[PDB]
């Protein structure tokens, strides 16, 4: 075993949320936003190297749709079991105070692929400068996704990252603090 | 969270697993209704195989499409292999060199004893040996990894870390061996 | 404090602190070698006899439980392992055992099963027949003249330290 | 270079 390309795809009900991507071990290599029609790569440079025409997942998609009801129907409507996230928060790279640095916040095992996520600072909400990434694949078919903050270590600041789902009974706050 | 309407969830997947470059190319394409596979195409196997009851019929109705069948089984070629050399240049030969330091934990259970960590980060690919030395000979117990993280980015991070007693005069190695360097990496520490 | 599991299988063994909060934890084998643990929100593990079939279960963390998981069990993982949590030492001794039948069994012969098992564990076996009869084994156990009527599926249960597991075994009876 | 993918199949209906 040496590499593995993965294209995963899925739909959802009722939400009517799906997702089409491609990854590399583990890493995503691009996905398509489906409300613009577009190949979006994780990293800028992908795009200048390769390209992927996007209405072909918009085609694949609107399959999964339908097979997703075929399924429904065939299953007597048996809804999924929600699966709550494990949740870490670790920086990119060892603390030094006032070096700038990047808080990432790991939500792991999860489905069905439905989250809200929020970064707290001294419990309150920031969204300067945050990014987040679709949700990835995993072999036990649950879901994994990246939510990241960077920010600027110091020895007064708490930080938070609030992470909702359907398998949990309430919020889940993962803290972290120089 | 908010709406507790009961979820449906089809999922789809192709697999291309590479073994030796292109050499061994194993497709396999797999539906997932909920959390579990109900059917896939396995190119050792080269048809389709309900993995529950649930997919039977799907498997049939497939394999009953011989057209739907020879483009599965040339797919290894026509789909792998050419996205494999599609990025080849991006994600296989993806090459990014570890930051390494070297810090004694803040937080030590009791004194005398230490513990020196030994942070790898932002590498890619995930690929790496960290050793740890003393005076120049390598430290093989005492020694504990999280072994790889995966940062979402293309880039990895792990932590090594060794339990010591220092004694003044020491000097302790942190080394690093990856694809990205010809000659290993090293930083010291000194007691 | 006794766990048993089977060779293959995975097994879970607990550690539960004073209270529902995520601590520091580690576990170490017989010998006192470091397997796993926390360190802050990571998880760390060590040079083992467990190469990296060694686990714990993040969820349980803030709930107070930091088990340790083996995965593809060997009969040599069976050992006493230590989890160390807020100056507690809670001790749990594992034992695993494997059950194998001895493809071409005639009627009329005899079948006979083999216990793979652990240093230092005195296990009781008893295998029931399709028909349902309760056979009894130790290290071995074997079953004279077999009848078309034994072949499928034979479960057996391995009994240790007042606690047992389950084998179920598949024999085919030929003519 | 372009990335192909595979087409979605119909279920069996």
């Amino acid at each position: 075993e040496e590499h593995v390309i993965i294209q995963a795809e899925f739909y959802l009900n009722p939400d009517q949320s799906g997702e089409f991507m491609f990854d590399f071990d583990g890493d995503e290599i691009f996905h398509v936003d489906m409300a613009k029609k577009e190949t979006v790569w994780r990293l800028e440079e992908f795009g200048r190297f390769a390209s992927f025409e996007a209405q072909g997942a918009l085609a694949n998609i609107a399959v999964d749709k339908a097979n997703l009801e075929i399924m429904t129907k065939r299953s007597n409507y048996t809804p999924i079991t929600n699966v709550p996230p494990e949740v870490t928060v670790l920086t990119n790279s060892p603390v030094e105070l006032r070096e700038p640095n990047v808080l990432i916040c790991f939500i792991d095992k999860f489905t069905p692929p439905v989250v809200n996520v929020t970064w707290l600072r001294n419990g309150k909400p920031v969204t300067t400068g945050v990014s987040e990434t679709v949700f990835l694949p995993r072999e036990d078919h649950l879901f994994r996704k990246f939510h990241y903050l960077p920010f600027l270590p110091s020895t007064e600041d708490v930080y938070d990252c609030r992470v909702e789902h359907w398998g949990l009974d309430e919020p889940l706050l993962k803290q972290w603090e120089f | 969270m908010g709406d507790t309407r009961p979820r449906f969830l089809w999922q789809l997947k192709f697999e291309c697993h590479f073994f030796n470059g292109t050499e061994r190319v194993r497709l396999l394409e797999r539906c997932i209704y909920n959390q579990e596979e109900s059917v896939r195409f396995d190119s050792d196997v080269g048809e389709y195989r309900a993995v529950t009851e649930l997919g039977r019929p799907d498997a049939e109705y497939w394999n009953s499409q011989k057209d739907l069948l020879e483009q599965r089984r040339a797919a290894v070629d026509t789909y792998c292999r050419h996205n494999y050399g599609v990025g080849e240049s991006f994600t296989v030969q993806r090459r990014v060199e570890p930051k390494v330091t070297v810090y004694p934990s803040k937080t030590q259970p009791l004194q005398h004893h230490n513990l020196l960590v030994c942070s790898v980060s932002g590498f890619y690919p995930g690929s790496i040996e960290v050793r740890w030395f003393r005076n120049g000979q390598e430290e093989k117990a005492g020694v504990v990894s999280t072994g790889l993280i995966q940062n979402g980015d293309w880039t990895f991070q792990t932590l090594v870390m060794l339990e010591t007693v220092p004694r003044s005069g020491e000097v302790y190695t942190c080394q690093v061996e990856h694809p990205s360097v010809t000659s290993p990496l090293t930083v010291e520490w000194r007691a | 404090k006794v766990v048993l599991g089977k060779k293959g299988d995975t097994v879970e063994l607990t550690c539960t602190a004073s209270q529902k909060k995520s601590i520091q934890f580690h576990w170490k084998n017989s010998n006192q070698i470091k397997i796993l643990g926390n360190y802050g929100s990571f998880l760390w593990k060590g040079p083992s006899k467990l190469n990296d079939r060694a686990d714990s279960r993040r969820r349980l963390w803030r709930q107070g439980n930091f088990p340790l998981i083996i995965k593809n069990l060997k009969i040599e993982d069976s050992d006493t392992y230590i989890c160390e949590v807020e100056d507690q030492k809670e001790e749990v001794q594992l034992l695993v055992f494997g059950l194998t039948a001895n493809t071409h069994l005639l009627q009329g012969q005899s079948l006979t099963l083999t216990l793979e098992s652990p240093p230092g564990s005195s296990p009781s076996v008893q295998c029931r027949s399709p028909r349902g009869k309760n056979i009894q084994g130790g290290k071995t156990l074997s079953v004279s003249q077999l009848e078309l009527q034994d072949s499928g599926t034979w479960t057996c249960t391995v009994l240790q330290n007042q606690k047992k597991v389950e084998f179920k075994i598949d024999i085919v009876v030929l003519a | 270079p372009k990335y192909v993918k595979q087409n979605t199949l119909k279920l069996a209906t």
